[PDB]
């Protein structure tokens, strides 16, 4: 990404191979560095324990004439994360279908054996994958743009909860200022 | 002028603590990290008409 | 409004925001067995959340020469989640199915298509007096074509698309529960089918209970247009599934 | 009245079942700015769960209720440079990044003051060591804005009638006490996007607001026959706290104590490719 | 009499004529999970008569000089029927266990063995201090055999008898529930044990909630007779087991 | 209400007199897994005894309620070598053998701890050893996991913010304090029979389920011109205790501090005979 | 808020205290080692029918 500002956007595109991987991303809000600096990464940072559920909403920001369907699915902790979207459907999974309402949010149930999950999470307290697939593909009219692009919002839920207060490592200096 | 009240616990298992203020200044005393309200709707709602979850957001 | 209709079945859900109404078989929604009616005598297993969820189908392309497709359920799903191992491992079966398909264009596209479940659709071979295996007709998830033209391989079924590989009016489907897509006003079609049949409870693996089928009426056109076809999606959903007779795994 | 008396939980799950309406809780519209309220509960099937966990940990009193350092200096006992024998320090909370950053997490803030104080000392090293010394004892001065400021370890200033002071000797527990809310206006502001004078001129950012005082430390009258230094720590820890405008946190590195300069940063880290989840 | 006892669960049912009383754990029956300890928030699946059921393991011989077996569960039972299927499509699991032990023999033979469930059988690697793979304490539902001798090979657990593979006294896993075979009065032991966790949950594919363990304490001997040796056979039976977080199946 | 007002004893024998019926107390079957119920009473004549023994020192809370040490460790004040000046401790139980005995009887736990800090502090031996030191002081850190490590004795780490910290001076008390439980489920576990993948692969034993942090300790400034050493010891005490599923004491001696390894060992000493009482 | 109650003693030989507690968290209460209560049947009697000391075993 020469262009910072292009990390916010998700390509797509017109003549899509059928069921095609939109993006894949790992489910560690805290860790990984898609959560990492997001408004609410920087405030589990401060803190060693989190519980609860999560929402992701997805907003199109193509044309007005174009349309398409995608599917977006969850899958809980295993052994492989999925490769197909034959794969992809069997956990929980939501189709959207654009329309008037430009915005879809799939809610990200708590599936764990424990109560708590830990910030610097690990193959113990794994929580899974999240990826996104065609399910129609996109259609464009004539005299529009080939490409239109999406973003995505995190945050969390009214059951969420922090625990554990430590000092975030994200800051750090070398000499007295 | 002791102030009795129930000190943080789990929950299914004297539960009570005292306390007394020694100074005459209410900046001595110490922390009051005993309250729990909040509301989120003045940053997650701030809408000037009420939207309902149900119904289509816009129309 | 009412174009926007919402379905959740155990952990999917489906949205829709161009929809048509919901036709429901022939008035009456799937329930469980009821016992005064029932014949087997050991407890029936009700998987619930697991084997009731929406399983989406390998997607199709939808080109200017199509003619049609059909599947036949339920060895469509034979091999789909736990209820392909419900099935493999149970010797009666009971469940019925929600039905949704997909398909959106732009508002420049033109095209009409029907979508009919027909129960117990017995088709018959090419060359008369002379039997198909069970492949030309069934073999997993994949779409069976159609075809203009008469069918002259003995080995398949006989795929007169006006005829519907049936002997009767491709025009007089009709009367089967069904349900029409047109680009103009519509993207997608919905139908719930209950459990019809002449028992109680059938094996899933011997006997087809209905077919499904997708026949355009009037074909894609579209002009100046960097999109080429129209991808078509089917997702189905069993409901009130119940299984009885545990067995050794159908290989 | 010799005695007088004196539970908040997160959301509980509902049970779900299957549902097939015209509703739609799923599909919103970000444009309005209003961040969806939809629950699991709305789009699958959910049992009927009691949750006990509780957010008494993420409140801002607890939040912001530790102590945390924000200045240290060293000062000999006996040197040949009077400025080195003893500590001025102007207050303010920008010097150190951790407590920096914490507080910078709101625009204005309003809290009662707890500070204490960790000295110690350490005998300078040397081509002669022997020597016996009794305890030492330091002195903690504090000068409102435009009081007299001591010149040398032995100035008149450090005759305090009316500015606190306290007198500490080692071996002894470290110092306390507590500050009130001694801001001219209603609220500490963290940020101040304007100037000093009225035709946008002169010193700029939140450097214009701050006028705390100053603090003096001094050996209130060691002086060993060889050189000894000391080192002071100063802790602080609001109390008593309210908060308004929450920002976001920064993400750039500090560069300076009195500015908000810096230098561009990535906004985060890569990876391969937009698939790779290994 | 009370020397008689029949158990039937799901389309199984055990019979035996010279048992002794019945081991309840620690004196808790299994249970389903109740609504305020729980921390999953989706439906758990709860399939009933198909996965509590008795399911036979293979048989083992008994020798004049035999040490012991063990068996992991329920990694044995990670290949037996709908229940291993559940288990590989689902991230999460919960269920209680009855073990029924069968071992007949005339009244002119002499044998005593003991039979305890040890949750948390954590082992130790023959070499301290060299690591061991998921392959020299768990391989199926084949059973592993206990050695007189210390075991020197480093790429397996070792198998000193007297120590029982965890360092402890093995005449003091008498706290553990168990109850004897003798000869003389006894041919078969039942044990129920509930669901033993500090969790309300957890993934069956990677902890091993108990092990099954069979000691000989007095080692068989018989003379002037055609049989050779005395089989031993192993039945086990899930209780109230429901799963929950559906997924792709683990390999 | 000022004041709110908040005698167990073991079973008595009762008298008993010849018997000659069909009952056959002492005759059982421990085929059964069950315990015989039999008291002396049923197999000879007793007298009447009450007795006033009591179990009260038999309790669990009793049995555990002692502390115990777990880890020493000694660091320099000053040396060439940067990571000898300071102590790093992952926290585990499994260090000292005797109090690892004592908690692996059980497999569950849960309880609250109260930690207690002895130091002590001796100059090392050398050529030269006249000097004049006032008294150290000392710093405890704790870092819960993920949270950022010190390099290096005058490292910024050392300016916890959120993290908590002890401040302690030499010549007064222990310190001392309390911790609550802090598991993420909702007992401790001593054993842990199972892997960290999914695919039964990686790490085995308890060594998965340790992710408690880590303690730092630091001299806050001491640097003395010869070298002095200091040692740490840290002490758990377990209070309002909890346990479950009981498992026989271990036999075999430990060898290593994160496995259950270990070398086959007899049951129990020998005698000449099995008749042989002298 | 003060807590009175009696302290261990013998049998035939004013045995009582009062405790206070001063800090907001349970954690930091004292010990609470002045329960006596114990049931050994778990352990000593898992089966599932209840047998009679005074009658045989088994038949
Ligand atoms: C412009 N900044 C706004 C925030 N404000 C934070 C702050 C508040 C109070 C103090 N008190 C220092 C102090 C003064 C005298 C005394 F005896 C003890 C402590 C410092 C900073 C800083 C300015
Ligand atoms: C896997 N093992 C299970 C048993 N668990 C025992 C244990 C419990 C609590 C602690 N706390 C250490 C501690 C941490 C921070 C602090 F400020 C004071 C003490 C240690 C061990 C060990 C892991
Ligand atoms: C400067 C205050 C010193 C207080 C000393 C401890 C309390 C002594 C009185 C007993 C408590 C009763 C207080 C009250 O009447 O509210
Ligand atoms: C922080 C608590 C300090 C308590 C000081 C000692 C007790 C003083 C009050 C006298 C006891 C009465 C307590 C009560 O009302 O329950």
């Amino acid at each position: 990404t020469t262009d910072q500002m292009e990390m916010f956007r998700i390509p797509v595109t017109i003549n899509a191979p059928l069921q095609q991987q939109v993006f894949g991303l790992r489910l560690q809000p805290g860790l990984d560095s898609v959560f990492k600096h997001t408004l609410l990464g920087e405030i589990l940072n401060y803190y060693a324990h989190w519980s609860g559920s999560m929402k992701l909403t997805f907003v199109f920001c193509g044309s007005a004439m174009a349309t398409g369907k995608f599917l977006i699915a969850y899958s809980p902790p295993g052994a492989n994360p999925p490769k197909t979207r034959k794969d992809a459907m069997l956990g929980t999974h939501i189709i959207w279908d654009i329309g008037l309402q430009s915005s879809c949010v799939l809610c990200v149930p708590w599936i764990s054996q424990t109560h708590y999950r830990l910030v610097q999470q690990d193959e113990y307290t794994s929580a899974g994958y999240v990826t996104c697939w065609y399910q129609t593909g996109m259609i464009v009219p004539p005299g529009t743009p080939n490409s239109s692009s999406i973003m995505c919002f995190a945050s969390a839920c009214n059951d969420f909860s922090v625990r554990m207060l430590r000092d975030t490592p994200f800051i750090s200096q070398d000499n007295k200022l | 002028g002791a102030q009795v009240s129930t000190q943080k616990t789990g929950a299914h298992e004297i539960i009570h603590y005292t306390n007394i203020n020694y100074y005459k200044d209410a900046a001595s005393n110490s922390a009051n990290r005993q309250d729990f309200t909040q509301d989120p709707s003045k940053f997650t709602e701030p809408v000037k008409d009420v939207m309902i979850k149900s119904l289509p957001a816009l129309n | 409004s009412d174009r926007v209709r919402s379905i959740t079945l155990g952990n999917s859900t489906i949205t829709t925001q161009e929809c048509a109404n919901v036709v429901v078989g022939y008035g009456r929604w799937p329930t469980y067995l009821r016992d005064d009616e029932a014949t087997a005598e050991d407890q029936p297993t009700q998987p619930d959340v697991a084997t009731c969820r929406f399983y989406t189908l390998d997607s199709i392309k939808w080109e200017k020469g199509s003619v049609g497709w059909w599947w036949k359920f339920p060895e469509a799903l034979s091999d789909m989640g736990l209820f392909g191992q419900n099935m493999q491992y149970h010797y009666l079966g009971r469940a019925g199915y929600t039905i949704h398909v997909q398909c959106n264009a732009s508002k420049f596209h033109q095209g009409c298509l029907l979508v009919v479940c027909v129960p117990e659709a017995e088709m018959g071979g090419a060359v008369v007096g002379q039997a198909f295996s069970a492949t030309a007709m069934a073999n997993g998830d994949k779409a069976y074509e159609f075809t203009s033209a008469t069918q002259s391989d003995q080995t398949k079924v006989q795929t007169a698309i006006h005829n519907a590989g049936m002997g009767v009016g491709v025009g007089n489907l009709t009367i089967y529960p069904h349900q029409w897509i047109n680009l103009r006003t519509n993207n997608s079609a919905t139908i719930v089918m209950p459990y019809i049949n002449s028992v109680p409870m059938d094996n899933m693996f011997r006997h087809y209970n209905f077919t499904l089928m997708v026949i355009p009426f009037v074909k894609l056109d579209y002009a100046d247009t960097a999109s080429t076809y129209v991808p078509i999606t089917v997702t189905v959903a069993p409901m009130c599934a119940e299984y009885n007779g545990l067995r050794l795994a159908q290989a | 009245g010799d005695v007088e008396e004196a539970v908040v939980h997160v959301a509980d799950t509902m049970r779900s079942g299957p549902s097939n309406s015209a509703s739609v809780p799923a599909l919103t519209a970000v444009e309005t700015g209003h961040t969806s309220q939809v629950t699991p509960s709305d789009t699958m099937q959910t049992r009927h769960v009691k949750n006990y966990h509780s957010r008494s940990e993420s409140t801002v009193e607890n939040f912001l209720g530790r102590s945390a350092c924000v200045y240290m200096e060293e000062y000999k006992t006996t040197d040949n440079d009077v400025n080195k024998k003893f500590v001025a320090w102007p207050i303010n909370t920008k010097q150190m990044v951790q407590m920096r950053r914490k507080l910078e997490m709101f625009t204005y803030l309003r809290f009662d003051m707890e500070v204490t104080f960790v000295i110690t000392s350490r005998q300078d090293p040397g081509t002669t060591l022997a020597q016996d010394m009794p305890v030492l004892t330091h002195q903690i001065m504090y000068v409102p804005p435009g009081g007299p400021i001591p010149a040398k370890v032995d100035d008149y200033a450090w005759q305090t009638s009316t500015n606190p002071s306290i007198f500490w000797t080692e071996g002894n527990a470290p110092a306390r006490m507590s500050i009130p809310f001694i801001s001219i206006g209603n609220a500490y502001s963290n940020f101040y996007d304007g100037w000093s004078n009225f035709d946008q001129r002169g010193s700029y950012g939140y450097n214009t607001l701050n006028n705390l005082g100053h603090i003096y430390v001094r050996h209130v009258s060691g002086s060993s026959p060889h050189p000894i230094t000391s080192t002071i720590r100063v802790y602080f820890k609001p109390k008593h706290t309210r908060a308004w405008v929450p920002r976001p946190p920064r993400l750039c590195q500090y560069k300076k104590a009195f500015s908000v300069d810096f230098t561009p940063t990535p906004i985060t880290d890569t990876r391969k490719d937009i698939n790779t989840v290994t």
